[PDB]
C-alpha cells in the first residue's frame, strides 16, 4: 500500500493550489529537489505559472497540467486542507522530501554491511551500523 | 478517513493528549478495531510516561486482549508515515462530527418508535423525548429599598427569595410582582406552585386595600368598607393576573402555555410560589435559566423548606443556578450578580399583608 | 515486544546498565535467543572496560556465540526501536513485568502434582511448597536562611507536607512561595482545590501590610493601617501568583493545565492542594514526581495529616520515589532528598500571619 511518500507529497501542493506566501517559499526549499519520477513532471506548470503574474485559486490550477498527469491533479485538491498553514507543518515536509535521498543512503550502507556478509566478514560490518544508526535520527 | 488519521500524528511530539482527551473520547470512533485504541493509549496515558509506542504493544497484552487490535504487522505503521504534528483538532472535531448525527439518530428510533409501541405515556412521551437531545436603567422591583441594589430582576435572570415556616412567603413574592402588573403595566402570568387561583385573589384585594381585618375571609362590606374594593377588585384584573393554580407540575405545562404571550401585549417578570413543590431539582433548578435569557424573562422563584447559604448547598443547587440570592430572613443579598454583600431593616404592617419600608 | 527494543538503548550510553543490571537477570528470559547475548553483555563492564556497541559482537564471535541468534541481522534489530528517550528507566521494567510473574508463577506447577506423584507426604510438602512463591542555587523557599543547607527547589522535585489539621503549613506551603512573584520576579503557579481563589486575597494582606491585629473583615480598619498598607497588593499586577478552584481536578489533568504557563512564563513552582484531595497511594500520587522531571517545575503535590515518615508513608508510597519529605510540628526536614537533611530553628508570632526565625 501506501508508505509516508505516497501521503506527504500531494496536498503540499494542494495548498498552494489557491494563494501566494503559501506558494511563495516552496522551490527555494524545493528546487528541485523532487523525489518521485512525475512529481517534477506537473513542477513545470506549478511555478511556470504564477512566474506568469497570476493571481489565485485551484479554479483553472485543477488540471493545466496535460494528460496522464490529470487522474490525480484532480484527486490532488480533495480532502482536508485547512488554509490556515499550521507552521508546525513547516519544516516537515521539505525535510521529509529533501532527506529522502540523504536517507537513501540506507538502502544502501546497510547493503554494504550484509554484502561483505555472506561472503565472510561481519564484526568491522558490525561497525557499520554505528554509521548506520545515527543518520536515522534525522 | 477521520478516524484513520488521529490516532498516528502522536508518536512524534512526543506527549500531546490535552485537546484529544477534551474535544473526544473513544465512544466516537467506529471501527471494531479502532475504538478501542484510544483509551488504551488513555490508560497508557494515566501513568504516564512521557508518551511512545511500546507502551502500546505491551499494555493491551497488559490489558490482556492485544490479540484484539494489532501486532507487529500493524503497529509498525502509526508512526512511521504520518508527516502531520499540529493535527489533533482538527479532524477530531470531525470525529466528533461524524459522532455527533447520531446523537440525534441514534435518539430517533429510541425516540420515533413510541408512537406505535408506547403511549403508555403521552405527557411523559412529549417530554423526555426532548431530554434526548439537548447534550433605574431598568426595569423596578416594587420596593424603594429594593429596586436600591438591583435596579432588575432583568430579562436574563434567575431571581429566588425565601423565608421559614410561617414568615409569609408569597407575601412578600406578591409584591414584586403587584406593581409589575396592576401598576407598572407589564403582563404576568402567575403560575403559583403553592396556591391556587381561587385563593390568590385576597392576599393583594388585602394589600394596596387595607381589607384583611373585617374579616375579609368572608361576606359582605360596611358604611366604610362598601367600596374599598371598587379599586382592589377593581385593581386586579386591569393587570397581569391570569394566575396557574395546580399542585406539584413538572416544568412541562408551564413554558409553553406562557412562551406566546410576547405577541399579543408582553411579557415581564414571572413571580410564582414555593420550589421543593414543582416536581426533580438538578434538573429543574437547571430548567429555569433559559427560561430567562431564551424566553427573556425575569423570572422571580420562591422556596420553602438556621437558614444559611450552606442550607441550600447541603440542599439544592439554588447557588449558581438562581445567582442573585435574596432571602426573606430583614433581607440577605449576600450572593448577587448585580452586588456584593448589603443590608437594611424591616418590619411588617402585619394584617394587611403589606411588607413595609424602612 | 519488550525484548525486541530494550537492548537498543542499553548500546550508546555508555551507562544504560546501572537500572538495568538491577532489573534483568540471566533467568529473565522468555526468548532463546536473547539469553547468552546479555551475558556477553555483561562479562564487558567488569573492569570495564570500555562500553560500547562491539565490545560485545566480537565477544561472541569467540566464546561459542553467534549464529545462534540468526546472525548479526537480529543482532542489529536489537537496537532498531527505541522510538523514545526522555522515559528513563523504564522500560526494561516490561521484561521484568514479563519475569515477577513466574518467580511467583512457575512455582506452583510442581505443587499442582505433589499430590499424586509426592502422594505421600503432606507437611514437609508444605513447609518447601509455599517458600518458593516470594521470589540559593536552586531556588529559596523563599528565605534568606534556608538558603545553604541545601538550596531549592531548584529545578525539579516532589514535596508532600504533612503537620496537624490545617495548622501554618497550609500557610506554609504557600509562604515558600511568596519571595518569588514580587519581591524578584518568578511567576509561581499555586493552584487550590479546597480554599477557593475568593479565600485566598484578604489573608495574603494579614501577611503582608502590618496590618493584622484589627481584623480586615470590617471593611475599613484604624487609622495608621491605611497610613501603612502600599505592601500588600500594589505590586500585584507586576508579580505573577494568581488563584483557582476547579473543584478537585485529577492527577492527569493539572498535569495537563500546567501547559498553558510553561510556555507561557516557563513554570516555576506547582504548589497544589494536598495530593489527597485530588482524584493505594505509591499509585495515585506517582503521576506528579514525574511531571517535575518533565516539566522541570517545583511540585508541591501535598498531604493532610504528627509529624512521622512510614507514618505518611503508611498506606501508599512516600519513602520511595518521592523526593525531599519535611516535618512541621520548627521545620524538621528529617527528610530531603537535598543533601543536608537538617532542622532550621523557626517560630510564629500568629499577631501579622508573619513566621519567625532564630
Amino acid at each position: 500500500l501506501l508508505p509516508a511518500f505516497q501521503n506527504a507529497e500531494r496536498l503540499l501542493l494542494a495548498h498552494m493550489m489557491r494563494s501566494r506566501d503559501v506558494a511563495l517559499v516552496v522551490q527555494e526549499r524545493i528546487g528541485g529537489r523532487f523525489n518521485i519520477e512525475e512529481h517534477r513532471a506537473l513542477a513545470a506548470y506549478i511555478y511556470a505559472f504564477y512566474e506568469e503574474g497570476h493571481e489565485a485559486d485551484p479554479g483553472a490550477l485543477i488540471s493545466r497540467i496535460p494528460g496522464e498527469l490529470q487522474p490525480l491533479a484532480s484527486e490532488l485538491s480533495l480532502l482536508l486542507i485547512a488554509d490556515d498553514v499550521s507552521e508546525q507543518e513547516l519544516e516537515d515536509y521539505i525535510r521529509h522530501v529533501l532527506n529522502r535521498p540523504k536517507w537513501l543512503m540506507l538502502k544502501v550502507k546497510e547493503q554494504e554491511k550484509t554484502e561483505a556478509e555472506r561472503r565472510k566478514d561481519f564484526l568491522t560490518a558490525a561497525r557499520i551500523a554505528k554509521e548506520m544508526i545515527e543518520m536515522k535520527k534525522m | 478517513e477521520a478516524e484513520q488519521a488521529v490516532l498516528g500524528a502522536v508518536f512524534l511530539d512526543p506527549a500531546a493528549l490535552v485537546p484529544a482527551s477534551e474535544i473526544l473520547i473513544p465512544e466516537d470512533f467506529y471501527r471494531a478495531a479502532h475504538q478501542k485504541i484510544f483509551h488504551a493509549m488513555l490508560r497508557v496515558a494515566d501513568r504516564g510516561e512521557p508518551v511512545d509506542l511500546v507502551t502500546v504493544t505491551a499494555e493491551l497484552a497488559a490489558s490482556e486482549q492485544l490479540e484484539e487490535i494489532g501486532g507487529v504487522s500493524y503497529l509498525s505503521e502509526l508512526a512511521d508515515a504520518v508527516p502531520t504534528a499540529a493535527n489533533v483538532e482538527y479532524y477530531a472535531r470531525i470525529v466528533e462530527e461524524k459522532s455527533v448525527l447520531r446523537r440525534l439518530i441514534r435518539t430517533a428510533t429510541s425516540i420515533a418508535q413510541d408512537g406505535y409501541t408506547r403511549e403508555d405515556e403521552i405527557d411523559v412521551l412529549l417530554d423526555e423525548a426532548d431530554r434526548k437531545i439537548m447534550e433605574i436603567t431598568g426595569i423596578p422591583t416594587g420596593f424603594t429599598e429594593l429596586d436600591r441594589m438591583t435596579s432588575g430582576f432583568q430579562r436574563s435572570d434567575l431571581i429566588i427569595v425565601a423565608a421559614r415556616p410561617s414568615v409569609g412567603k408569597t407575601a412578600f413574592a406578591l409584591n414584586i410582582a403587584q406593581n409589575v402588573a396592576t401598576k407598572t403595566n407589564e403582563n404576568v402570568a402567575i403560575f403559583s406552585l403553592e396556591m391556587s387561583a381561587q385563593q390568590l385573589v385576597m392576599r393583594m384585594l388585602c394589600a394596596e386595600g387595607n381589607i384583611n381585618a373585617q374579616n375579609l375571609r368572608t361576606g359582605k362590606l360596611t358604611p366604610e368598607d362598601w367600596g374599598k374594593l371598587t379599586m382592589a377588585m377593581g385593581s386586579l384584573s386591569n393587570a397581569g393576573i391570569y394566575i396557574d393554580d395546580t399542585p406539584s407540575i413538572r416544568v412541562s405545562d408551564i413554558r409553553a402555555k406562557c412562551r406566546r404571550l410576547k405577541q399579543e401585549s408582553g411579557l415581564g417578570m414571572i413571580v410564582i410560589d414555593y420550589l421543593q413543590l414543582i416536581q426533580e431539582v438538578s434538573e429543574i433548578s437547571r430548567s429555569l435559566k433559559a427560561l430567562a435569557r431564551e424566553l427573556e424573562v425575569p423570572v422571580i422563584a420562591l422556596s420553602q423548606l438556621r437558614p444559611m447559604m450552606s442550607d441550600i448547598r447541603e440542599s439544592g443547587s439554588i447557588e449558581q443556578d438562581a445567582d442573585i440570592v435574596a432571602f426573606l430572613y430583614e433581607i440577605i443579598i449576600a450572593k448577587q450578580r448585580n452586588g456584593p454583600v448589603g443590608t437594611v431593616q424591616l418590619a411588617f404592617i402585619k394584617e394587611y399583608n403589606k411588607f413595609v419600608n424602612l
